[PDB]
RNA sequence: UUGACCUCAAAUCAGGUAGGAGUACCCGCUGAACUUAAGCAUAUCAAUAAGCGGAGGAAAAGAAACCAACCGGGAUUGCCUUAGUAACGGCGAGUGAAGCGGCAAAAGCUCAAAUUUGAAAUCUGGUACCUUCGGUGCCCGAGUUGUAAUUUGGAGAGGGCAACUUUGGGGCCGUUCCUUGUCUAUGUUCCUUGGAACAGGACGUCAUAGAGGGUGAGAAUCCCGUGUGGCGAGGAGUGCGGUUCUUUGUAAAGUGCCUUCGAAGAGUCGAGUUGUUUGGGAAUGCAGCUCUAAGUGGGUGGUAAAUUCCAUCUAAAGCUAA
RNA sequence: CACGGACCAAGGAGUCUAACGUCUAUGCGAGUGUUUGGGUGUAAAACCCAUACGCGUAAUGAAAGUGAACGUAGGUUGGGGCCUCGCAAGAGGUGCACAAUCGACCGAUCCUGAUGUCUUCGGAUGGAUUUGAGUAAGAGCAUAGCUGUUGGGACCCGAAAG
RNA sequence: AAAUAUGUAAGAAGUCCUUGUUACUUAAUUGAACGUGGACAUUUGAAUGAAGAGCUUUUAGUGGGCCAUUUUUGGUAAGC
RNA sequence: GAAGACAUUGUCAGGUGGGGAGUUUGGCUGGGGCGGCACAUCUGUUAAACGAUAACGCAGAUGUCCUAAGGGGGGCUCAUG
């Protein structure tokens, strides 16, 4: 079973495969059923647009954290500093997460200002009547897009004081590595009789 | 999209190819990778050295993540700059009007070396560098900011 | 833990204008009361010792308190447990057996 | 002696409910061997088939005792990927996930632990009446070994000060959905063959309709239909819009500042051993036995242990669409 | 004097898949891949598309980690083609690809170990009968096809068994 | 000490003369190796032939053999 | 009535346990079995004067021994008659 000079294959297909073998064939037919689903919603539910407004929040590890990402909700704090409350805020169109708390005012202060444009450019109706006529949009999020913040611009002086960059990041190794050597090394020092 | 294949060719001859010694039978030297230390070890020695035995350490629950580190070389460092800004930069090879590169943005870890930019000065941010990175852009005019 | 601006080190990573969130009343969860102190009081009173409490204040008073810190991880499992236990039995001991 | 309470019974007591079928998909238990390893025991087949129990139109899961180590994300599910990867493995054959990321779809909450104590404010049942898929009154009862209001951790409560805001249920008519009926164009003109013209040829018509079927042979124009619009009928529902009757309300909800508090689930967590299971590796989960906690605590942080720190959640109770 | 075959009809056996290799064609090309999904539609077609992700553009090492120009990106030998002279034969110059060879560069291993120093850190500089699936002006990505490979009922039929 | 069979060579990557590099080598600018420059060409260094020479990739089937001349082992011998 | 914190029961641990289960029980070979090793190696010969070359071909050997029986130097010359 093993000959000429090939590579070694993995193949798991050693089990009754052939019994759980899912072909998409309603991949256009669920496709159909999505936009019907959403225009079916989009009606029955109201001139609001589908979506809620969520917010800009900045990702997870060293390989995502240059990205800005859309979340989940907005921070009691932020929705608070916007100037209203989180109940009135999930009527209105606006997710609200709980469990994340704000540490960066950068992204802060984007959302409050992303809550802010959202609720000057929406029109509240009455609880009473009179229905002034709206004529919805249906994607909240293409009308408040999520955009990279710049840090500095394309052109700038150069301004070197020889401090060798390559220098810097083997010394910051070299004193991680070898702290904790060093503050039992003087804490043993500091038991002088 | 098949009958060019050799079944069709095959259709009157009795063994299909296969012989009427050897006559094709099911699986007889065994199935998949059997014998690789007894009746297959010539194949594995000589197109595999290396396959039998373990080597190192095992690292437990691995994130990839935590090693992103993807190279950029200084012979293709210019072309994160767009070209409509790159002949103008080209000219005016100047301190104080200095191109910024963000290395990261572009998606890029580490700076390397491999040759030879333009005697134009560059400020290249970068999560990590090295030493002859460093040596040829601070002497092409520019600097390393370091960054996270 | 102020960051230095790089990418390795002691402290690692961008400096960000930091903005100190609102304590949140879950992280103050086992931070008991008057109430459970009161009612636990009293239920010490009343129910009052178990068997091997009363082996480790034995052992405290003749075989000192590292061979009942041994003891309380073989009864109990953790070696931390056991030592809150061995403190809770002093503090039995020392403040009503002396007077 | 009389009347209670507790526990336990019986009644063809009044009223109800369970069983069985189906079982593609779903939740679990139980559980192989053939086979692969060119032999074969671990392994693999497979946490599969067979067997058992249990549901719905989906089920389950689900609003963190999470992921992480970031400039930090933020219920669950599913797809693309991660990944034939880290890891397991007679380290042999073979097995083998997860976090990040992109997308679909999005939705959040409830209890226990609190003296209402200036007033069990709560509820089943029976009966009378009624604008009867329920309501009011009256009467037995349950229940303080705790039924309602209030609060669930994101908070929240008790006091005090200050003011400001916002409100509920029906009836009708349109709309939405479902089901269904009905109406809505044009050649059967001429000649040949043939038993039959639906063939062939000549002249024409309709076409938002030349899809299909039928009719004595290959028919848009013979028939049903098709296409396009119209007129109706009957139900579900308040999901929405116009209407009309009740203002329930010295009721309820939201917001700011000071102060005092801030209850948070145990034979459980956790540990040892056994067995099973997992990629889970000095032990991933599960279960049995033994031991058995705490409260500035507890869990987790993928190498056992002690010491010191940090980060992040808040179990041992629970509901919920796509 | 081995097996099957009395005759006729019809049926009847290297298939499909997942991942792959070499080769061929096509498209783009230091990039490539629209089709998970969205928009759109004369509707399960065709048409359009964002962000990601895969492979590739950087190896090496168990890992920590470091990370590819002394020099017209090296020298020598040979090299199609081109250029100059020559009537031609020949001579000279330049010499892609490819081959052989000597070197240089990156990584691991072994040595040397400077200026400086939280006086145990740092690592220059120079080397080596060592080693790498490397650099030394990128070639790959995707689709399709033959062939071949592995797992799959796996060309067809066939056990004794469990 | 044969016969048969077998290795190498028969030159341009050659021969000769001058002279450079080196951390090797030498008592030594003596050698070794590699070179610059120069000279020797169309009998350029025996024969015959050359239905082209060199190179790489991938893949099938095969991996039961048998006979004849001659050499030869076992066996009395054998279609051994 | 008897018995009594023992027995029993549950969980671990040890022993016993073909009663039962599952599996295995080598190759070469003048058929196989018995025998032997021609199954990993060495010398001579076969072996046909390069090399290679079989047979359960011939005659034999190996799984050790040595701080010297290794290394260097010096001096001497052995068996036998």
């Amino acid at each position: 079973a093993i000959s000429k000079n090939l590579p070694i294959l993995k193949n798991h297909f050693r089990k009754h495969w052939q019994e759980r073998v899912k072909v998409h064939f309603d991949q256009a037919g669920k496709k159909v059923s999505r936009r019907n689903a959403r225009a079916t919603r989009a009606a029955k539910i109201a001139p609001r647009p589908l979506d809620l407004l969520r917010p800009v929040v900045r990702a997870p590890t060293v390989k995502y954290n240059r990205k800005v990402r859309a979340g989940r909700g907005f921070t009691l704090a932020e929705v608070k500093a916007a100037g209203l409350t989180a109940a009135y805020a999930r009527t209105i169109g606006i997710a609200v997460d709980h469990r994340r708390q704000n540490r960066n005012q950068e992204i802060f202060d984007a959302n409050v200002q992303r809550l802010k444009e959202y609720q000057s450019k929406i029109i509240v109706f009455p609880r009473n009547g009179k229905a002034p006529e709206a004529e919805q949009v249906l994607s909240a999020a293409a009308t408040f897009p999520i955009a990279q913040p710049a840090t500095d611009v394309e052109a700038r002086a150069v301004q070197d004081n020889g401090e060798s960059a390559f220098r810097t990041l083997r010394l910051a190794r070299s004193e991680k590595k070898f702290r904790g050597i060093r503050e039992k090394r003087a804490r043993e020092k500091a038991e002088a009789e | 999209p098949s009958r060019f294949t050799k079944t069709r060719k095959h259709r009157g001859h009795v063994s299909a190819g296969k012989g009427r010694i050897g006559k094709h039978r099911k699986h007889p030297g065994g199935r998949g990778m059997a014998g690789g230390q007894h009746h297959h070890r010539i194949n594995m020695d000589k197109y595999h050295p290396g396959y039998f035995g373990k080597v190192g350490m095992r690292y437990f629950h691995k994130q990839q993540a935590h090693f992103w580190k993807p190279v950029l070389n200084l012979d293709k460092l210019w072309t994160l700059i767009p070209e409509d800004k790159r002949d103008q930069y080209l000219k005016s090879a100047s301190k104080e009007t200095a191109p910024v590169i963000d290395t990261l943005a572009a998606g890029y870890g580490k700076i390397l070396g491999k040759g030879r930019i333009p005697n134009v000065p560059v400020i290249v941010k970068a999560r990590f560098v090295s030493k002859l990175a460093e040596e040829k852009i601070r002497a092409a005019g520019g600097v390393v900011e370091l960054i996270a | 833990t102020v960051k230095t601006g790089i990418a390795i080190g002691l402290n690692k990573g961008k400096k960000v204008t930091s903005m100190t969130p609102a304590p949140k009343i879950s992280y103050k969860k086992g931070a008991a009361s008057n109430r459970t102190k009161f009612v636990r009081s009293l239920v010490r009173e009343i129910a009052g010792l178990s068997p091997y409490e009363r082996r480790l204040i034995d052992l405290i008073r003749n075989s000192g308190e590292k061979r009942a810190r041994k003891v309380a991880k073989k009864r109990l499992g953790s070696f931390t447990r056991a030592k809150a236990k061995v403190e809770e039995m002093n503090n039995i001991i020392a403040a009503s057996r002396r007077h």
